[PDB]
């Protein structure tokens, strides 16, 4: 016999929101900040995949 | 425009910089009420400090 699992794929979504003033900042003091903002949303959304999981 | 002839730029490449500045200080002790600057431009030197 063959049966079926299945489900919809889900969304998660999350936005950070940086002043230009702020990458500014962040530029100055050494970060890449454009990078910066990447990796923390990527970072946070990647840590709550492994909390979902 | 007046442009900037008249005055000093230094751009900065990061906000909030600082500026620093050295006086020259005579008697034993740099910081204290009443030391002197040696190079002052106003005042004069300490003409006997050296000396008598």
């Amino acid at each position: 016999q063959i049966n079926k699992w299945q489900t919809a794929v889900k969304s998660r979504k999350l936005k950070t929101g940086i002043t230009v003033e702020l990458a500014q900042d962040l530029e100055a003091n050494g970060f890449d900040a454009p990078n910066f903002l990447e990796d923390l949303l990527a970072t946070e959304m990647a840590d709550e995949i492994n909390k979902d999981i | 425009l007046i442009a900037f002839d008249i005055c000093g730029v230094q751009p900065m490449n990061s906000p909030t910089g600082q500026v620093f500045a050295l006086r020259a200080v005579y008697g034993k002790d740099p910081v204290a009420a009443g030391a002197k600057e040696a190079f002052h431009p106003m005042y004069g030197p300490d003409a006997m400090f050296s000396g008598q």
